[PDB]
């Protein structure tokens, strides 16, 4: 729900969230990967 | 025939020993448009270049050679305008016989066909008004306001 203000311009936005897949965490099916945030942290992250 | 008067060549030097930022007696033919709107007479754009005038800074000068067969000619236009047109005009936007008028439908008319206003102009138009919400203006006081000027009685 994006919010607009009295005159013109932005206000806000509220976003709800329906499911996610919390299931797929223990073995995927085929070909596919795990969430994002995963690979991410462990390429980009420093030795420290 | 038309020629200026003592009172009028005065008001015309004026304004134009003004508009030398130079030091050299000239005007560009950009500046040609407010110069014409402080000597008062109210023109377009239009006819500001139809007498040798720019968009663009830094092309043609004028001297007052050339600027007063400007101005003698400009003055022959008599299509000016009145309140009265303006009232007929601004009372289309009615759907229920009040004559109020709400601020966004305000703001976009002023933008949209014309010669047009920016954004910022529109921002300065509002800043007279204050503590009216959601949100009307009326045609009345507007349109007198606009044409009694920047200072009518009070003046910020």
């Amino acid at each position: 729900r994006i919010h607009f203000g009295p005159m013109g311009k932005l206000a806000g936005a509220d976003i709800e969230t329906y499911l996610l897949e919390k299931a797929r965490v223990i073995s995927q099916q085929t070909l596919e990967r795990s969430y994002h945030i995963f690979y991410q942290l462990m390429s980009g992250g420093i030795e420290n | 025939m038309a020629d200026l008067k003592a009172a009028e060549v005065e008001k015309a030097r004026e304004h134009f020993e003004i508009y030398d930022w130079e030091g050299e007696g000239k005007i560009d033919a950009r500046d040609l448009g407010d110069l014409l709107r402080s000597l008062d007479c109210k023109p377009t754009l239009a006819m500001v270049k139809k007498n040798g005038g720019s968009d663009k800074r830094g092309e043609k000068k004028l001297t007052l050679e050339e600027f007063l067969p400007i101005f003698s000619q400009i003055k022959k236009e008599k299509e000016v305008g009145t309140l009265e047109d303006f009232m007929e005009g601004l009372k289309v936007y009615d759907k229920a016989e009040n004559g109020t008028m709400l601020a966004a439908e305000l703001a976009h008319v002023l933008l949209s066909l014309g010669e047009r206003l920016t954004d910022i102009e529109c921002e300065e138009i509002m800043r007279v008004c204050d503590e009216d919400d959601d949100g009307f203006l009326k045609y009345e006081p507007f349109v007198k306001t606009i044409i009694a000027g920047p200072f009518p009685d009070e003046g910020k």
